[PDB]
C-alpha cells in the first residue's frame, strides 16, 4: 500500500494555503518573482480543482481518461501562457494594477 | 373534523406501463397518530393497501421507515405531521436509489458497502478471545459516543450528492462514520490497515463537506465531522 | 404450480430469524464449519432486539462481588417455580461466559473506574440467595444495549460465509415423518417461493405482542414461528403467560425501560404517594415485572388515574441528577420527549402497563431441541431447534426476570449451534424431500393473495387485538376469559371471509400482513384458551376467581406430614396447546416442569416457596 | 458471498431491470450550506476558466497588454458600468476566497456543527459583499 490519495489531498490544502498567502503578498509586494509564483500556484490549484470536478461528474472509462488528458493540455497551455505573459509583457501584478486604475 | 392532504410517490412494478407518479390522500387528524408513519399506516389500513413501505419499531430506532418527507431524509415515525392544514405533505422514497416498489428502495449496495469496511473488532491475537473481558477506560469509551448510535438509516448517504453521482464507488457518510467508529475503538488492533483501505480517489475522497448528511440525520449524529477526522487521520497516520 | 416458481436450496442448517438469538445461532453454526442459511423477513439490524434498552445479565461481579448461582436463584424465584431449573442453571452458569464473549466481539459496553463492564441494579435481583440486598449485575451499553448487541452480532456475522436470505418471509416448516427438513419461504423481493432444506432447522422468530392492541413490541412481532409450529401439529408451551411491562407511554405504547426503576427512579400515582411501598415493602419499587404492573393496573381501577381521562399512572425522573440521565439513559431522554413531549429532568412520564414479553412459545430442551409430548413423556423432534423469545425452554417460567431475555437470546443461540455441532458433522446427508412438499403453503399463499372476501385485513386484525386487550388483560376472570375464547373463535372463522386488495408479486405487504394475521390468530387462540383453563394465580397469569397459587403441595407450611397431589390436580405444570388449523380448535395437555438442575453439588435445586418481593 | 460480489449482483440486477430512480434534486429541499457548495464549484470553475482565457490569449492573440487596454476603451470608461464589469469579476473571486477559508477551517475539523455551519456561511456571504464592493472601489 502506497498513501498516494491522501498525499495528493494534503498537497491540495498546502497549495490552497499557499495561494491564500499570495494574494496579499502580491498586493503588498508586486514584482518579477511574485508574478511567477502566483502563476504557478494559480495553475496547479485550478488543475487539481477541475480534476476533482471531472473525477466527480465525468462518468465512464474512456471519457474519464479523455477529460483528464484534455485538462492536462489546458493546464500546460495555461501555466506556460502566464509565464510567457510575465517574461514578455508587463507581468501579472502590473497587468492587474493597469487593468484596475482605469 | 381536521383534514390533511398527503401527496405520495407511487410505482407498481407489477402493472405494465404504469410509471412513477404521485397519489394524493386525505386523513382526519383526530383519528390519526402524530407521526407521518401513523398517517402512512392509517391510509394503508383504511384507504388503499397497495401503499407499500418498510416499518418495524415505530420508535425511530430500527431505521426501517426511512424516507424523504417534504424534501429532507428522516424517519416517518420520528417526523410529526405539520398540523398546518394549508400545506400538502410530499412523501418520497430515499433520494437517488432504485425504486423496488413505491417507497421501498434497494439498499443492498448500501449494505454491501457496510460489509467492505469490516465493522467488527479485530485483534492481532484472536487466540485469547471470549475468556477475558477486554479493558477499556471510560475516557476511551467516550470516543464512541455519537458514533455507535448509528441505526443505518440511509437517510445519511442518500442525501449526499456525491453518493448520488458516485454511490457505486464512494462509500458515503453512514458507512464511513462506522469505519471511523472502529478506528477510535481503543480495543481495535487494526487501526492502520483500516485507513489503507481508503487510499483511492472514491472510497473516502468524493466527500467535499457539503454537510447534507449531518443536517439530515434523524438521530442528530454527525457523520460529516467524523469523516473530517478520517481525512485528518489519513494525512497524519504513520507508515 | 404453473403460477409460482419453486427454487430449492441445500444447506447444513437453516436459522429462521436474524434477531439477537437467530444471528448468534447463525454465525455460531457457520463458525463450527457449517454451511448455514439464515432466513429473515427484516434486514437483521431491524429485528426487534434493537429496541432493547435495559441490558443483559451476567454475574461477572463488576460492581460488588457476585456468584452466578445467586443469579440462578433470582431467575427461578422470579419464574414462580414454573421455570425449568435445568435450563435456568445452564443459562446463569453460562452468563458471564456469554457476556464476556460479546464484549470481545466488540460490543461497546459502558465502563467503570476499573475499565470493566458497567453493571446495573435491576428488577428482582439479589445477593446471597435473596438475603444480601440489591445486586448490581445488569451489563449494559448506556440506554441502548439491545441496539449495540444486535449490531455487533450482525457485524461479527459478516466475517463468516453465512447465507443470508434477507427479506424472505418463511411460510411453514418442511416436515416429513415427524422430522424437520427445512423451511418453505416467500421471497418478498420478487414474490418467488424458495424451499430451503437442511439437516437442522433453528426457529428463532421472537414473540407475538401484536396479538394485543397495546404492546411495546414492533409491528413485526407476529409469532410467525410459533404459528409455523402449531401448523405442523407440534405443541406450544405456556402461551397464556404474557408479561405486562409496567412502563410505556399511554398512546403509541413505546417502551420506557425498567432501567429507569433500577437507576433510582420512582412510580407516582394520583394522590402522590410512592405506592410501590404500600404494595411491596421487602424489595421496594424494583420488584418483579408482574407485581409492579399489578400494583399499577389495579390502582387505575381504584380511581387513582393520572391523565386526561384517568386511565394511566406516572414514572417520575424529576429527582435524579441531570448529569446522570444524559449519561446512563440517553435513549429515553429522546423518546419521552418525541412521543409524549417530556423533558425527562423536570417532568414525569405517563406510563401504563402494556404487553411486552412472551414467556410461552416452542417447547424446548436446555439444548434447544424442540419438544413434542408423546405419551405423557418428552420427545426430541429430529432436526428442529428453537431459541429466544420464540422458544420456551422456560428459563423464564411464569414471569421473566428483567434483563434476561437478551441473555436468553445469546446463550440458547450458542446452545442451538453446539447441539448441532455435537450431534452431527457438516456435509452430512441432507435428507431428501417429496417433489410437492410445502404444496399447502403455496396454496394458502394464493388464496390469501387473490383474496376477495368481505372483511378487510386491518379490521379483523383490530377486532382480535381489542378482544385480547379486554378479555386477557393483566387481571382476568373465568367469566370474561370464557367470553373471550368464543369471541376469538368466531374471529378465526372470519379469516375465511377476509379481503386483500394488492395482487402483485413484488413487495405485497398487503399479502404478508395477512399471513402475519393467521400467524397471530393461532398464537391468540392458544393464549386465551390456556388462560381460561389455568385456574390458579402464578406469575403474570393472575386469576381473580383463583387467587390461590396451586402447587403440588401447600408450600406455606412444612412439606412433611402432607401428601402429594396427583398431576391433574395441581397447576405447577406447563401448558401444551395444539390447534386443528381447519376447525380452529385448541386442545391442551400438560407436562411437568423440570426441578432438578444439572449438578445438585454445583447448583442446588431450589424448592417452591411463598413468593413476594 | 463477498461484499464485492454483492455489489456486482446489485448493479447487474438493477441496470437490467425496469426500476426507476427515486427523484433527487427535483425534490430535495435546499439548505444554505448545500447552495453554498454549488457556488464554490460555480465560482471555482469560472475563475479557472478566466485564468485559462488569460494565459491562452497571451499565447494565441495579437498585440501586447497595453495594446489591449487602449483597445478596451471602445465604448470606453463609463464609470457606473466599468465599475459594474469590475465588480462582477471580483465577486466570484471574493466568495470563493472567503468560502475557501471556511473549507480550510473545516479540514482542520473545526466549526462542523449545524448551527456553526449556517453562521459561518452568513459570515462568508456578508464578507464577500463587503470585500467585493470595497475592492471594486479601490
Ligand atoms: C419488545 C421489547 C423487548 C425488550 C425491550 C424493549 C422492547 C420494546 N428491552 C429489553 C431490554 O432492555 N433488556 C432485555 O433483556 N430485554 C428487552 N426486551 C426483550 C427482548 O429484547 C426480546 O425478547 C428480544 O429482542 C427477542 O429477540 P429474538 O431474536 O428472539 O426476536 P427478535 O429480536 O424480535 O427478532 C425477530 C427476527 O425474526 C425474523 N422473522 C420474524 N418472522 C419471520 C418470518 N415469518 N419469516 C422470516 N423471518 C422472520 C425477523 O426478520 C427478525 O430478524
Ligand atoms: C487564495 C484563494 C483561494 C482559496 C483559499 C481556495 C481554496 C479552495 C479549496 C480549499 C478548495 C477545495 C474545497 C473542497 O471543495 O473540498 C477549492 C476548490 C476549487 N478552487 Fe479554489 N481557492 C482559492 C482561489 C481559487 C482560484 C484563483 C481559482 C482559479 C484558478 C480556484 C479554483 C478552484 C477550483 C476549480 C476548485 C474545485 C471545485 C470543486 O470541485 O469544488 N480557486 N478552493
Ligand atoms: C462540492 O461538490 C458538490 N457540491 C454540491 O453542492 C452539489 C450539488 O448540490 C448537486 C445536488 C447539484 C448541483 C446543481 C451542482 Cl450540479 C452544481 Cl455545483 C454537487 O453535485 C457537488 O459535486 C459532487
Ligand atoms: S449516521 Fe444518522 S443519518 Fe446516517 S444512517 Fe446512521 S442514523 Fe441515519
Ligand atoms: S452529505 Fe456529503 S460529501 Fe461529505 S459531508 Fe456529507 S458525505
Ligand atoms: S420503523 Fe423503526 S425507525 Fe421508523
Amino acid at each position: 500500500s502506497s498513501k498516494a490519495a491522501s498525499l495528493h489531498w494534503t498537497g491540495e490544502r498546502v497549495v490552497s494555503v499557499l495561494l491564500l498567502g499570495l494574494l496579499p503578498a502580491a498586493y503588498l509586494n508586486p514584482c518579477s518573482a511574485m508574478d511567477y509564483s502566483l502563476a504557478a500556484a494559480l495553475t496547479l490549484h485550478g488543475h487539481w480543482g477541475i480534476g476533482q470536478v471531472v473525477t466527480d461528474y465525468v462518468r465512464g472509462d474512456a471519457l474519464q481518461k479523455a477529460a483528464k488528458a484534455g485538462l492536462l493540455a489546458l493546464s500546460a497551455f495555461t501555466f506556460a501562457g502566464l509565464c510567457y505573459f510575465n517574461y514578455h509583457d508587463v507581468g501579472i501584478c502590473k497587468a492587474v494594477a493597469m487593468l484596475w486604475k482605469l | 373534523p381536521r383534514i390533511k392532504k398527503f401527496a405520495i410517490y407511487r410505482w407498481d412494478p407489477d402493472k405494465t406501463g404504469d410509471k412513477p407518479h404521485m397519489q394524493t390522500y386525505e386523513i382526519d387528524l383526530n383519528n390519526c397518530g402524530p407521526m407521518v408513519l401513523d398517517a402512512l399506516i392509517k391510509i394503508k389500513n383504511e384507504i388503499d393497501s397497495t401503499l407499500t413501505f418498510r416499518r418495524s419499531c415505530r420508535e425511530g430506532i430500527c431505521g426501517s421507515c426511512a424516507m424523504n418527507i417534504n424534501g429532507g431524509n428522516t424517519l416517518a415515525c420520528t417526523r410529526r405531521i405539520d398540523t398546518n392544514l394549508d400545506k400538502v405533505s410530499k412523501i418520497y422514497p430515499l433520494p437517488h436509489m432504485y425504486v423496488i416498489k413505491d417507497l421501498v428502495p434497494d439498499l443492498s449496495n448500501f449494505y454491501a458497502q457496510y460489509k467492505s469496511i469490516e465493522p467488527y473488532l479485530k485483534k492481532k491475537d484472536e487466540s485469547q478471545e471470549g475468556k477475558q473481558q477486554y479493558l477499556q477506560s471510560i475516557e476511551e469509551r467516550e470516543k464512541l459516543d455519537g458514533l455507535y448510535e448509528c441505526i443505518l438509516c440511509a437517510c445519511c448517504s442518500t442525501s449526499c450528492p456525491s453518493y448520488w453521482w458516485n454511490g457505486d464507488k464512494y462509500l458515503g457518510p453512514a458507512v464511513l462514520m462506522q469505519a471511523y467508529r472502529w478506528m477510535i475503538d481503543s480495543r481495535d488492533d487494526f487501526t492502520e490497515e483500516r485507513l489503507a483501505k481508503l487510499q483511492d480517489p472514491f472510497s473516502l475522497y468524493r466527500c467535499h463537506t457539503i454537510m447534507n448528511c449531518t443536517g439530515t440525520c434523524p438521530k442528530g449524529l454527525n457523520p460529516g465531522k467524523a469523516i473530517a477526522e478520517i481525512k485528518k487521520m489519513m494525512a497524519t497516520y504513520k507508515e | 404450480s404453473t403460477q409460482y416458481p419453486v427454487v430449492d436450496h441445500e444447506f447444513d442448517a437453516v436459522v429462521v430469524g436474524a434477531g439477537g438469538a437467530g444471528l448468534r445461532a447463525a454465525f455460531g453454526l457457520s463458525e463450527a464449519g457449517f454451511n448455514t442459511a439464515c432466513v429473515t423477513k427484516l434486514f437483521p439490524t431491524r429485528s426487534h432486539t434493537v429496541a432493547a434498552q435495559g441490558g443483559i445479565n451476567a454475574a461477572l461481579g463488576n460492581m460488588e462481588e457476585d456468584n452466578w448461582r445467586w443469579h440462578f436463584y433470582d431467575t427461578v424465584k422470579g419464574s414462580d417455580w414454573l421455570g425449568d431449573q435445568d435450563a435456568i442453571h445452564y443459562m446463569t452458569e453460562q452468563a458471564p461466559a456469554s457476556v464476556v464473549e460479546l464484549e470481545n466481539y466488540g460490543m461497546p459496553f459502558s465502563r467503570t473506574e476499573d475499565g470493566k463492564i458497567y453493571q446495573r441494579a435491576f428488577g428482582g435481583q439479589s445477593l446471597k440467595f435473596g438475603k444480601g440486598g440489591q445486586a448490581h449485575r445488569c451489563c449494559c451499553v448506556a440506554d441502548r444495549t439491545g441496539h449495540s448487541l444486535l449490531h455487533t452480532l450482525y457485524g461479527r456475522s459478516l466475517r463468516y460465509d453465512t447465507s443470508y436470505f434477507v427479506e424472505y418471509f418463511a411460510l411453514d416448516l418442511l416436515m416429513e415423518n415427524g422430522e424437520c427438513r427445512g423451511v418453505i419461504a416467500l421471497c418478498i423481493e420478487d414474490g418467488s417461493i424458495h424451499r430451503i432444506r437442511a439437516r437442522n432447522t433453528v426457529v428463532a422468530t421472537g414473540g407475538y405482542g401484536r396479538t394485543y392492541f397495546s404492546c411495546t413490541s414492533a409491528h413485526t412481532s407476529t409469532g410467525d414461528g410459533t404459528a409455523m409450529v402449531t401448523r405442523a401439529g407440534l405443541p406450544c408451551q405456556d402461551l397464556e403467560f404474557v408479561q405486562f411491562h409496567p412502563t410505556g407511554i399511554y398512546g403509541a405504547g413505546c417502551l420506557i425501560t425498567e432501567g429507569c426503576r433500577g437507576e433510582g427512579g420512582i412510580l407516582i400515582n394520583s394522590q402522590g404517594e410512592r405506592f410501590m411501598e404500600r404494595y411491596a415493602p421487602v424489595a421496594k419499587d424494583l420488584a418483579s415485572r408482574d407485581v409492579v404492573s399489578r400494583s399499577m393496573t389495579l390502582e387505575i381501577r381504584e380511581g387513582r388515574g393520572c391523565g386526561p381521562e384517568k386511565d394511566h399512572v406516572y414514572l417520575q425522573l424529576h429527582h435524579l441528577p441531570p448529569e446522570q440521565l444524559a449519561v446512563r439513559l440517553p435513549g429515553i431522554s429522546e423518546t419521552a420527549m418525541i412521543f409524549a413531549g417530556v423533558d425527562v429532568t423536570k417532568e414525569p412520564i405517563p406510563v401504563l402497563p402494556t404487553v411486552h414479553y412472551n414467556m410461552g412459545g416452542i417447547p424446548t430442551n436446555y439444548k434447544g431441541q424442540v419438544l413434542r409430548h408423546v405419551n405423557g413423556q418428552d420427545q426430541v423432534v429430529p432436526g428442529l431447534y428453537a431459541c429466544g423469545e420464540a422458544a420456551c425452554a422456560s428459563v423464564h417460567g411464569a414471569n421473566r426476570l428483567g434483563a434476561n431475555s437478551l441473555l436468553d437470546l445469546v446463550v440458547f443461540g450458542r446452545a442451538c449451534a453446539l447441539s448441532i455441532a455435537e450431534s452431527c458433522r457438516p456435509g452430512d446427508k441432507v435428507p431428501s424431500i417429496k417433489p410437492n412438499a410445502g404444496e399447502e403453503s403455496v396454496m394458502n399463499l394464493d388464496k390469501l393473495r387473490f383474496a376477495n372476501g368481505t372483511i378487510r385485513t386491518s379490521e379483523l386484525r383490530l377486532s382480535m387485538q381489542k378482544s385480547m386487550q379486554s378479555h386477557a388483560a393483566v387481571f382476568r376472570v373465568g367469566s370474561v376469559l370464557q367470553e373471550g375464547c368464543e369471541k376469538i373463535l368466531r374471529l378465526y372463522g372470519d379469516l375465511q371471509h377476509l379481503k386483500t386488495f394488492d395482487r402483485g408479486m413484488v413487495w405485497n405487504t398487503d399479502l404478508v400482513e395477512t399471513l402475519e394475521l393467521q400467524n397471530l390468530m393461532l398464537c391468540a387462540l392458544q393464549t386465551i384458551y390456556g388462560a381460561e383453563a389455568r385456574k390458579e394465580s402464578r406469575g403474570a397469569h393472575a386469576r381473580e376467581d383463583f387467587k390461590e397459587r396451586v402447587d403440588e403441595y401447600d408450600y406455606s407450611k412444612p412439606i412433611q406430614g402432607q401428601q402429594k397431589k396427583p398431576f391433574q390436580e395441581h397447576w405447577r405444570k406447563h401448558t401444551l396447546s395444539y390447534v386443528d388449523v381447519k376447525t380452529g380448535k385448541v386442545s391442551l395437555e400438560y407436562r411437568p416442569v423440570i426441578d432438578k438442575t444439572l449438578n445438585e453439588a454445583d447448583c442446588a435445586t431450589v424448592p417452591p416457596a411463598i413468593r413476594s418481593y | 458471498t463477498t461484499a464485492k460480489e454483492e455489489m456486482e449482483r446489485f448493479w447487474n440486477k438493477n441496470l437490467g431491470s425496469n426500476r426507476p430512480l427515486s427523484p433527487h434534486i427535483t425534490i430535495y429541499r435546499w439548505s444554505l450550506p448545500m447552495a453554498m457548495s454549488i457556488c464554490h464549484r460555480g465560482t471555482g470553475i469560472a475563475l479557472s476558466a478566466g485564468v485559462s482565457l488569460f494565459g491562452l490569449s497571451a499565447l494565441l492573440l495579437p498585440g501586447n497588454f497595453e495594446s489591449h487596454l487602449e483597445l478596451v476603451k471602445s465604448l470606453c470608461l463609463g464609470p457606473t458600468l466599468i465599475y459594474t464589469a469590475k465588480f462582477g469579476i471580483v465577486f466570484p473571486l471574493m466568495y470563493h476566497t472567503w468560502n475557501g477559508i471556511r473549507h480550510l477551517i473545516w479540514d482542520l475539523g473545526k466549526g462542523l456543527t449545524i448551527p456553526q455551519l449556517t453562521q459561518s456561511g452568513v459570515v462568508v456571504l456578508i464578507l464577500t459583499v463587503l470585500s467585493s464592493v470595497g475592492l471594486a472601489a479601490m
